DNA sequence: GGGAAGTAGTTACGCCTGGTCATTAC
DNA sequence: GTAATGAACTACTTCCC
RNA sequence: GACCAGGCG
């Protein structure tokens, strides 16, 4: 028989040879593979205005990842060059152009359009298929998955869109109305159309096209692609005698009014009102050649198709009435595809493509214009190739990919890489997100699913108006590519499927669908699906294919895209799994792997269409003969930082979700390479350590090569209130021996820039007589050439780099001072000093301080069962409690935290890493698999200690045993990295804005907290005029305005002769002086700059 | 990085007892035995040596000079 | 103003003056990286 | 006239981190 | 070298056959 | 200075 300890082996070959980041490297290969050149023959050619010319395009090729320097070099580059020079990690594109003369077709040439990014660690980069001592050698650390890209010298990640299905048909139904709306999306060449089907009221079907705002009936848009014949309408949409009689009520409104060209001049008039009787012509072809489902085709050819699917969508939309089909679900997971970074970097070079073809047009045109055709002709080839500029491709490609605002209005697919640690990393890389909009409520879409089951992980997600709409993919989930659709087509069309032009459909026959379009019908699909899928288990076919049917509609579905989200099943036959214990022995060995078990047929991936004909059972034992499936491990639906927590199962929901989104917050060693990595910011613990009670998918997933945390002995008691309302006592004798102790790093860059014309930056200690030259302390240690020392104390405001700026035009012959000096509130010293070169010949120069913070008041800590808290008191060891065995608790958490949460998994992980510890070996508490509580509790008895967990302690003031036995355990615990040294602020003076003269934002550049409007309430509530008056003027803009008695208007004060006067009217008498706001002076003066007027009358007092 | 000196709890050394443990526990020997055997008795002290991770060996390959 | 350097990958001492230099290279090794070294000097640190 | 139907207006408060801009053809 | 722009809600207001 | 993305209560 086979053990749930047996499938773990088999389990394991999945994530050691596959990976972790195969939904970004798959769909990054297949782009290079094939994207490149179906984007470059959709154009086809040039068509340049040259009498004789013409331009046909040919193979497309991706070159070495290489720099050019500016001095004309080009030389190879390695990512870690890249990341420290600031430059991009891109190779150079190369297209074959094909010139035709007169119609007859020359030798062709070769041109460089430009340069691409390169995903790291794929099928073109440098590091692809390296070893470990290689890797080494060049600095990178063997850890390091990839997957993401290098731009200019930051680190950039596609997230996945959730996306709508493709081209399916869905079906639902308003309150407001009674309209059965069937709407549908088509896709042809990136673009999106919208197409609705619908009835009312009335009785009639209406369509909804874009760039046609008014709902033209259904029967004379079908008369516009032809088949006017009133017998043609139905015997394309159906053959049912209710439909033929709502048919027969439908057609009375165009069947016997208008023809084909008279649908024609109707749609003219809508779409071109008032315009050219001609135009409306040619204006309605054009919109119902490309408007009217363009996935079809836009050929005038394809008319009588068309027609045909909008029969079926109508024939949908009516079904739906009669309550023949059940509303659709657009949450069930069948209805939505994933969007790779394949398609969206697709999308990017088809619009910079676009761009570049016409700018080469234009530039053919104007040259040979200008320089005549004995120019171009002579040199064919040179004149080809110096009309190339290629940069308009890189450029965009790169800023796209930069600032993350992707063409078509879609934000945020571009994200920078989260580099705190080895979890969050590793987590960021298989993100999820939605494009509906935050603020809205969305309560539908925001609730878990059903079909999420091994697909998304149901307990990470973020906390605030983002719940919902982001989530991570689970362990098991896999996602798919794409296989030519021709192949499967005559294919399935070669046992027994007739076409749907030579026969209608029909009730008794099934229906018959390949990605969402109708193809066929068949006089049995039970025997189809069966025949189908046995093919794709015994190995004839490709394994995306999943197939499935519904026998109340009698319609059969095959489905061969990407984007589909699928997990791993065991095959079951006759009441017996197929997976024996000699293919686990197999596997185990080394002779067999999780492909060739794929491929031998016995386990196989199920998508969300498949599964609605499965009956999967749970546990080996539990299997009968009606089962069709065996689940491989239940414990891997979870995400991979929610698989972190021990004894998930014995916690409350809400409390699992805090820890699993805490556990990317903590701090430890993340990669190995931290002193050469050049970071914005980073951080390191002194002592890492392994946990004692753990899950074995964190040893598979190489979670304990590169750990955060460390395990502390934890007493449960409540101590003089100093712990209460999540607060925690940490011991000091602890502290001074290294726990829990850390270090923060920091870089800093500066750059000798060149200006327009001779004038230039410098390196260089600032004389005395230089503008802004601080006070001569700061330059205290500075190399003559201009550089700190390393490993050299600095303060405050002290000065790293000195750089003279050019003189600014007024102030003449003085250079300004603009060094780099560290921010005015951090400390520490400076660790390495790197001198190097940009892309265009700048020096560039990069600085790292390195500051040492040791455990203070505030500081918080947290375990990874959702308890969390800060430092309350730190205690000399003497007066703490000691156990009658001997063990000092190094932590006290107060007892009033447990029962209110319900976390029982913390109390299970304290007394299993007792028990670990003692035993000298460690605890298994993966999920549902793990050693129960009573073994533990059994063992521990053994051990000679209490089953209860309890102990004798004795007070640490008095002396004397307390009169209650006391809980103590050893639990892991994570120090996380919002210290209180980067939140105390203060401010008394300092900068203010320039347009209302009120102080700065920000702590980092001594800004001023703001006042808010219930601040003001609160302070009207309480009654205190003269707090708001000090609060809100004094501490704020304030300022003397002079003020015309006589018309209102404010004065003017001259101070050429001290002398003031109202500009408007002659009034130099009634001058006063009002005490206001200046906020409220450029209200004024914004009310003034539109037409409206405000007049001032002034009071006594 | 390296094996600590010291137990955090109590002060006791146990930083030279390190490679050894490692070494008979790598022998096959029974590791409560080995623990006994070296004088740790109180559990805060098998702690440290039984979820200690020796990470300064695969971090000596990059030099800052 | 004469200073030392040291190439990033190599480790073997490069001398040269940064203010007239117009490109930053080892002689020795293809790399435009270049470390700044320690000075001689006993730098004094805590025990705490 | 009193039924559409099509505008027009809103959707909690702080704080922190980092990254990008701010034209080009001749 | 520079001159040149390229999703829900709710209550009103307007119809309207 | 304005935008974008991610976090904290
Ligand atoms: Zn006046
Ligand atoms: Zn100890
Ligand atoms: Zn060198």
């Amino acid at each position: 028989d086979v053990t749930p300890d047996d499938l773990w082996i088999v389990m394991e070959s999945y994530w050691q040879e596959k990976g972790l980041v195969r939904q970004h490297l798959d769909s990054y290969n297949a782009f290079i593979e094939r994207g490149l050149q179906e984007v470059v023959n959709e154009f086809g050619g040039i068509k340049p205005d040259i009498p004789d010319f013409e331009v046909k395009f040919g193979k497309i090729r991706v070159g070495e990842p290489e720099f050019q320097e500016p001095h004309g070099q080009r030389k190879p580059l390695y990512p870690m060059d890249a990341r420290i020079r600031n430059l991009t990690y891109a190779a150079p594109l190369y297209l074959e152009m094909i010139p035709v003369i007169k119609g007859v077709e020359q030798d062709p040439v070769e041109v460089r359009i430009g340069e691409l990014p390169i995903m790291l660690k794929s099928k073109v980069c440098r590091l692809y298929g390296l070893s470990d001592e290689e890797l080494i050698k060049l600095g990178e650390d063997p850890k390091d998955p990839g997957g993401y890209f290098i731009i200019n010298g930051s680190e950039r990640v596609i997230v996945s869109i959730e996306d709508i299905a493709p081209n399916r048909t869905l079906v639902e139904k308003d309150e407001r109305q009674e309209k059965y709306i069937a709407k549908v999306f088509s896709y042809r060449h990136g673009y999106r159309a919208l197409v609705a089907v619908e009835r009312r009221k009335d009785g009639i079907l209406y369509v909804d096209i874009p760039n046609v705002p008014k709902p033209v009936k259904f029967v004379y848009v079908m008369r516009a692609l032809g088949l006017e014949r009133d017998k043609d309408i139905v015997e394309a949409v159906g053959n049912d005698p209710e439909v033929q009689q709502i048919m027969f009520d439908n057609l009375e409104d165009a069947s016997d009014i208008t023809t084909q060209q008279e649908a024609l001049e109707f749609i003219g008039k809508l779409v071109a009102p008032g315009q050219a009787r001609e135009y409306r012509l040619k204006r309605a072809e054009y919109v119902i050649d490309n408007n009217l489902l363009p996935h079809m085709g836009v050929s005038p050819e394809d008319r009588i198709k068309k027609a045909y699917y909008l029969g079926m969508m109508a024939l949908k939309v009516i079904e739906l009435s009669l309550g023949r089909r059940p509303e659709d679900d657009k949450d069930h997971y069948a209805n939505k595809r994933l969007r790779l970074a394949g398609d969206l970097l697709k999308d990017l070079f088809r619009v910079a493509f676009s761009q570049l073809v016409k700018d080469i047009q234009y530039q053919m045109t104007k040259t040979y214009q200008r320089k005549g055709d004995k120019y171009t002709f002579g040199n064919i080839h040179r004149f080809i190739r110096n009309s190339i500029r290629p940069d308009v491709l890189t450029e965009r490609i790169e800023h796209a990919l930069a600032t993350g605002a992707w063409p078509g209005g879609r934000t945020g697919v571009s994200q920078l890489l989260d580099r705190t640690n080895y979890m969050s990393t590793l987590s960021h890389l298989r993100r999820v997100t939605s494009p509906l909009d935050r603020e809205q409520p969305h309560f539908e879409a925001r609730d878990l699913h059903g079909t999420h089951w091994g697909r998304i992980c149901p307990t990470e997600t973020p906390e605030g108006p983002n719940c919902g709409l982001v989530k991570n993919l689970a362990l098991m989930a896999q996602i798919t590519t794409a296989v030519p659709e021709e192949e499967i087509r005559e294919y399935l069309m070669s046992l027994g499927i007739v076409p749907i032009e030579v026969r209608r459909p029909d009730p008794t026959l099934w229906r018959v669908y390949l990605n969402g379009v109708l193809i066929g019908t068949i006089e049995d699909g039970k025997a189809l699906v069966q025949r189908i899928r046995q093919d794709r288990r015994s190995g004839k076919i490709s394994d995306v294919i999943n197939v499935a049917y519904y026998e109340d509609v009698k319609e059969v579905y095959v489905n061969s895209d990407d984007g589909r989200v699928r997990r791993p099943l065991i095959i079951v036959e006759n009441g017996v799994p197929k997976l024996t214990k000699e293919h686990v022995q197999a596997v185990k060995e080394g002779r067999l792997k999780w492909s060739d078990l794929i491929k031998m047929g016995i386990i196989e991936y199920l998508d969300a269409e498949e599964e609605e004909n499965a009956y999967v059972a749970m546990w080996p034992w539990e299997v009968t003969e009606e089962h069709t499936h065996l689940e491989l491990m239940p414990a891997a639906i979870l995400g991979l930082p929610a698989s972190l927590v021990p004894y998930p199962e014995h916690n409350a929901a809400p409390r699992n979700t805090y820890g699993a989104g805490m556990a990317k917050q903590s701090l430890g060693l993340g990669w190995a390479n931290f002193r050469i990595r050049v970071d914005t910011r980073g951080h390191l613990l002194h002592y890492p350590q392994i946990p004692l009670v753990n899950s074995r998918i964190m040893k598979a997933v190489g979670y304990e090569d590169r750990p955060a945390g460390q395990n502390f002995v934890v007493a449960v008691l409540a101590y003089q209130g100093y712990n209460m309302e999540d607060a925690i006592i940490i011991n000091k004798a602890s502290i001074e021996r290294g726990l829990a102790r850390s270090t923060f790093f920091r870089t800093y860059e500066a750059e000798e820039k060149k200006y327009l014309g001779g004038q230039t930056d410098k390196f260089e200690i600032p004389d005395p007589t230089v503008r802004g030259y601080r006070g001569e302390k700061y330059y205290r240690n500075l190399d003559e050439d201009g550089l700190i020392f390393p490993e050299s104390k600095v303060e405050g405001k002290d000065v790293l780099v000195g750089r003279t700026s050019p003189p600014r035009f007024l102030s003449l012959q003085e250079r300004r001072e603009t060094s780099v000096a560290v921010r005015p509130s951090e400390k520490g010293v400076v660790d390495k000093v790197i001198i190097t070169e940009t892309g265009d010949g700048t020096k560039l120069v990069k600085v790292t301080v390195r500051d040492l913070r040791i455990p203070e008041l505030g500081d918080k800590f947290a375990s990874r069962h959702g308890q969390k808290g800060v430092i309350g008191l730190i205690v000399p060891q003497e007066d703490m409690p000691w156990t009658e065995s001997g063990i000092v608790p190094d932590l006290i958490v107060n007892p009033h935290g447990i029962p209110s949460r319900m976390t029982v998994g913390q109390l299970i992980e304290a007394i299993g890493g007792k028990v670990a510890s003692l035993k000298g070996r460690r605890v298994d508490g993966t999920a549902f698999i793990g050693e129960p509580e009573e073994k533990l509790r059994k063992e521990l008895e053994e051990l000679g200690f209490k089953h209860t967990g309890r102990e004798i302690m004795y007070d640490g003031i008095t002396g004397k045993r307390l009169e209650a036995d006391i809980f103590i355990g050893v639990i892991y615990y994570q120090r996380l990295h919002h210290m209180v040294a980067d939140k105390i602020h203060a401010r008394s003076r300092g900068p203010v804005q320039v347009l209302t003269k009120q102080p700065t934002e920000g702590r980092a550049r001594e800004g001023g907290l703001r006042f808010g409007e219930m601040e003001r309430d609160v302070l009207v509530g309480h009654g205190a005029a003269m707090l708001l008056i000090e609060r809100l003027l004094e501490e704020s803009d304030k300022t003397e305005v002079w003020v015309c008695e006589n018309c209102g208007h404010i004065a003017l004060e001259d101070k050429r002769r001290r002398r003031v006067y109202c500009p408007v009217c002659g009034e130099e008498e009634r001058i006063s002086k009002v005490e206001m706001s200046y906020a409220f002076k450029l209200l004024l003066d914004e009310l003034k700059a539109m037409v409206i007027r405000p007049k001032l009358n002034l009071s006594e007092r | 990085m390296i094996v600590p000196v010291r137990c955090f709890t109590c002060g006791k050394v146990i930083g030279d007892k390190y490679y050894e443990f490692k070494r008979r526990v790598e022998a096959g020997e029974d590791p409560e035995k080995v623990l006994d055997d070296l004088g740790l008795e109180r559990y805060c002290c098998r702690r440290m040596l039984l979820s200690h991770v020796e990470l300064i060996d695969d971090i000596m390959h990059y030099r800052v000079y | 103003v004469e200073a030392v350097y040291r190439c990033f990958k190599c480790g073997r001492e490069v001398k040269l003056d940064l203010s007239i230099t117009r490109d930053l290279r080892c002689p020795y090794c293809g790399s435009k990286i270049l470390y700044k070294p320690r000075p001689k000097v006993p730098r004094r640190v805590k025990a705490i």
